[PDB]
């Protein structure tokens, strides 16, 4: 029942000092054998234990790390926090919380519940929220009885960007893609739903995009049509 | 102080048991060790710890084919009857002075189907239009192995320029996915009678086209 959860920037500039924290569901961090630990993990790269410490006062330190780092804990809000000084482009990975057990029964020490992680970026680059387009397919792609209607959410940095359809009402036929990383340095990514080809028109379809580091938080409509919008009037067929 | 060795790489087929290793560094034969397993995407699961002498201990919610063995330095992680969702980084970790992880090995799961492709393509929207721009989208999804190349046509001439393209990857339903942008004027998208994404996979194609005189 104990959940843990990360929240920080995700683009911070070299020689700046990061600061994160962990708010806790399901148990107390004033309350038993149990330190209050980060750890990270850079792009593709493994896990690197970074600090610990418990309400009590009592922490510990990666060594390379020690001089670098401060840990509080908020027994009030039931969270705690990490500090990193003089980040460089070193310190760009996944950082998630965790609760370090001490089981009595065997005097061992392990995580037993982590959180699910959050991305920080270390760059000088600036932050470019993207351009939210509709993409509405061809004719002929819908005449099968089933159509894709999406949003491309184009050029922006850093990673990631969330995307939901209707507020989070429409999840089945929804797929997200991976985004793609261009020669720019900039990203994008397509999400799209699968529709009846049929009415359509009785169907409210709206993508909501967030990005986070640029606070680009759009709903876009998506017209329930093809790309040929004007087949109601002129009855044609492309 | 003590360090953990892992191989970073392991593949096993469906169905079977898979070992893996992690090694304990000299004068630290004697340490307990957890294992922690972390799906693509997701913070890692502790799955159990384990003595020297091989005695596993599995946390809440594990399944029962997890268990771990040990021999010498040497801590064994044992998955009995692989499953698909065991696709997976595993690490191992202990404590000394701190806490230490192994490098963790990367576990690919073999034996899933062969299946070819699906492939969409989307034209310019009006309003990328409107901006001066446009962008192709082509979407391949649906399929494995995860080797897929992608071709442009401009009508029937091949396209290089403006094409950014994914590397796949694995996607809830176990199949890879992967995307293909190709970056034209309005001009160019306007002076063609078609654009075309092909996707080859296993020696086999598959294409979709788009016109300017489809849209309106
Ligand atoms: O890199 S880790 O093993 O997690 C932390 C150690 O202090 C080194």
């Amino acid at each position: 029942q104990v959940q843990l959860q990360e929240s920080g920037p995700g683009l911070v500039k070299p020689s700046e000092t990061l600061s994160l924290t962990c708010t806790v569901s399901g148990g107390s961090v004033n309350t038993g054998s149990y330190y209050w630990s980060w750890i990270r993990q850079p792009p593709g790269k493994g896990l690197e234990w970074i600090a610990y410490s418990s309400v009590s006062g009592t922490s510990n330190y990666n060594p390379s790390l020690k001089s670098r780092v401060t840990l509080t804990v908020d027994t009030s809000k039931n969270q705690f926090s990490l500090s990193v000084r003089s980040v460089t482009a070193a310190d760009t990975a996944v950082y998630f919380c965790a609760r370090l057990n001490y089981d009595i029964l065997t005097g061992y020490y392990f995580f037993d519940f982590w959180g699910q992680g959050t991305l920080v970026i270390v760059s000088s680059a600036s932050t470019k929220g993207p351009s939210v387009f509709p993409l509405a397919p061809s004719s002929k792609s819908a005449s099968g009885g089933t159509a894709a209607l999406g949003c491309l959410v184009k050029d922006y940095f850093p990673e990631p960007v969330t995307v939901s359809w209707n507020s989070g009402a429409l999840t089945s036929g929804v797929h997200t893609f991976p985004a793609v990383l261009q020669s720019s340095g900039l990203y994008s990514l397509s999400s799209v739903v699968t529709v009846p080809s049929s009415s359509s028109g009785t169907q409210t379809y709206i993508c909501n995009v967030n990005h986070k580091p640029s606070n680009t938080k759009v709903d876009k409509r998506v017209e329930p049509k093809s790309c040929d919008k004007t087949h109601h009037h002129h009855h044609h067929h492309h | 102080q003590v360090e953990l060795t892992q191989s970073p790489s392991a593949s096993a087929s469906l169905g079977t048991s898979v070992k893996l290793t992690c090694t304990l560094s000299s004068g630290h034969s004697t340490y307990a060790i957890a294992w922690h397993q972390q799906r693509p995407g997701k913070g890692p699961r502790y799955l159990m710890n384990l003595s020297s002498g091989g005695r596993h201990t599995r946390g809440d919610g594990i399944p029962d084919r997890f268990s771990g063995s040990s021999s010498g330095a040497d801590r064994y992680l044992i998955i009995s009857s692989l499953q698909s969702e065991d696709e997976a980084d595993y690490y191992c970790q202990t404590w000394d002075a701190g806490m230490v992880f192994g490098g963790g090995t990367k576990l690919t799961v073999l034996g899933q189907s062969k299946a070819a492709p699906s492939v969409t393509l989307f034209p310019p929207s009006s309003e990328e239009l409107q901006a001066n721009k446009a962008t192709l989208v082509c979407l391949i999804s649906d399929f494995y192995p995860g080797a897929v190349t992608v071709a442009w046509k401009a009508d029937s001439s091949p396209v290089k320029a403006g094409v950014e393209t994914t590397t796949p990857s694995k996607q809830s339903n176990n199949k890879y996915a992967a995307s293909s942008y190709l970056s034209l004027t309005p001009e160019q998208w306007k002076s063609h009678r078609s654009y075309s994404c092909q996707v080859t996979h296993e020696g086999s194609t598959v294409e979709k086209t788009v016109a300017p005189t489809e849209c309106s």
